[PDB]
């Protein structure tokens, strides 16, 4: 039955403005009515209702609700010939970074008469990231260790993903967990590597994190040492 | 915080059952029916339960929802490892004038013991304050369900700007491992006696602190 | 029935008129209180109508409908009803939902 497909850019400018498209398979939005929405979620985090349309095909028209918080910049509109629902979001910021939805508004029977509305059909979601960053290779500062100790890299400030961490050129392995980025509101990602280490060998052993940006080509070696305080 | 209060993570062993809490006022679950999302990990949430405790086509009926005043809930019995998932409830809020969601909860089958987080936390390093730059590093690992609420203090001052969190990942031996940032300017490091990052796992905190001293 | 409205209705109201794609969306009103109610939100611009207790079936009122709260019957004194449901009850032959 129906089928909802999401699609966009990945990436957006701040200031700039955001457009994405939901094209319904297997049904047409004209056919009778349509009731559309647009969902959202910044990575790792909850969910945020948007906008909505009910859209009437044989008058070629909808109505549009949208969430308060939007401020009047989002906007969803149809374009019926191509079983499209759209959204567009203008003045995004790193605050808009998110994986976009849409799904279909229903309102469903409870068997006595009585209905209410639920999400009921979903599209698979397309990533949208908000960053005016150009290519940018990543600073690398040592997590210093203060019967075992934690030691690893920061590797801060960088664009685009990814970057690729190991220690002592591939020797060691156990105990090294590399974590994943964060994307910072400059625009900027920055993401650790760490390893818990024997404290008696602090001393002799050294470690070094291989930390490689192709996007860049920049690529650190650096050496993390015991604070010398 | 979203106005929908559910609990982050809940979880129990294999065939036994958990139960999941979602908090409202008068104005939201009070007045309207909530619904239940599933979402797997890597897929979009897909509609589980509806008008309270209604299951929506295909959905177990392991699957059972409720509602009491201005709270919902959702009870999965007979836990199976493919329930693992982030469970959301949603409804119409009048204040807001709009749909509101939960802040969604994990479920984890419990497939080894229960482990509690290593903390270590991490200073801005000499390298990174010569270069006019701090960050504080908050790294956790080594904990289990995977799920942790990171807090930062600056003093007695709750710091929410700055702060950068990852979501939990798989380590090497199976148990989880998350990282928490705080950026701050070289004035700010060492213009407060001390920061702190707390890190609560399965309802209890632990705290490291660190110093400009 | 409600697909064109936005928001919904909370209990004891429905919306004014039926919404429509063009229209300001109508606003909620309160259902008639001892005639009408809804007991659940909804996107409609319908009540429901609160149910009555028949003599004629052995019942009475036993709380009067509110705008949230349809009607509750109850057997007539000395009439019962075994039934968790009661389309009527019957003459004891006892307890308003017991036989003696
Ligand atoms: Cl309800």
């Amino acid at each position: 039955q129906l089928q909802l497909q999401e699609s966009g850019p990945g990436l957006v400018k701040p200031s700039e403005t955001l457009s994405l498209t939901c094209t319904v398979s297997g049904a047409s939005i004209s056919a009778n009515s349509y009731y559309g929405v647009w969902v959202r979620q910044s990575p790792g985090k909850g969910l945020e209702w948007v906008g909505s349309i009910a859209y009437r095909g044989n008058s070629n028209s909808g109505s549009t609700y949208y969430n308060p918080s939007l401020k009047s910049r989002a906007t969803v509109s149809v374009d019926t010939s191509k079983n499209q629902v759209s959204l567009r979001l203008t003045s995004v910021t790193a605050a808009d970074t998110a994986l976009y939805y849409c799904a279909r508004r229903q309102l469903l029977d409870d068997g006595t008469g009585y209905q209410w509305a639920a999400f009921d059909v979903w599209g698979q979601g397309t990533m949208v990231t908000v960053s005016s960053a150009s290519t940018k290779g990543p600073s690398v500062f040592p997590l210093a260790p203060s019967g075992t100790a934690a030691l690893g890299c920061l590797v801060k400030d960088y664009f685009p993903e990814p970057v690729t961490v190991s220690w002592n050129s591939g020797a060691l392995t156990s105990g090294v967990h590399t974590f994943p980025a964060v994307l910072q509101s400059s625009g900027l990602y920055s993401l650790s590597s760490v390893v818990t280490v024997p404290s008696s060998s602090l001393g002799t052993q050294t470690y070094i994190c291989n930390v490689n940006h192709k996007p860049s080509n920049t690529k650190v070696d650096k050496k993390v040492e015991p604070k010398s305080c | 915080q979203s106005v929908l209060t559910q609990p982050p993570s809940v979880s129990e062993a294999p065939r036994q059952t958990v139960t999941i809490s979602c908090s409202g006022n008068s104005f939201n679950i009070g007045r309207y029916p909530v619904n239940w999302y599933q979402q797997l990990p890597g897929k979009a949430p897909k509609l589980l339960i509806y008008y309270n405790n209604l299951r929506f086509s295909g959905v177990s009926d392991r699957f059972s929802g409720s509602k009491s005043g201005t709270s919902a809930s959702l009870a999965i019995r007979d836990l199976l490892s493919e329930d693992e998932a982030d469970y959301y409830c949603s409804t119409w809020d009048d204040t807001l004038k709009g749909w509101v969601f939960g802040g969604g909860t994990k479920v984890t089958v419990l497939g080894q013991p229960k482990a509690a987080p290593s903390v270590t936390l991490f200073p801005p390093s000499s390298e990174e304050l010569q270069a006019n730059k701090a960050t504080l590093v908050c790294l956790i690992s080594d904990f289990y369900p995977g799920a942790v609420t990171v807090a930062w203090k600056a003093d007695s001052s709750p710091v929410k700007a700055g702060v950068e969190t990852t979501t939990p990942s798989k380590q090497s031996n199976n148990k989880y491992a998350a990282s928490s940032y705080l950026s701050l300017t070289p004035e700010q490091w060492k213009s407060h006696r001390s920061y702190s990052c707390q890190v609560t796992h399965e309802g209890s905190t632990v705290e490291k602190t660190v110093a400009p001293t | 029935d409600g697909q064109f409205c936005h928001k919904p209705c909370p209990p004891g109201e429905r919306k004014a008129r039926d919404c429509t794609v063009n229209g300001d969306e109508p606003d909620c009103v309160p259902c008639q209180e001892g005639k009408e109610y809804t007991d659940k939100a909804h996107f409609s611009s319908k009540c429901r109508r609160c149910r009555l207790c028949d003599e004629g079936h052995g019942l009475e009122v036993e709380i009067n409908c509110t705008r949230t709260q349809n009607t509750k019957c109850r057997c007539k004194p000395n009439f019962f009803c075994n039934s968790t449901v009661c389309e009527h009850c019957d003459p004891c032959t006892c307890t308003l939902t017991s036989n003696t």
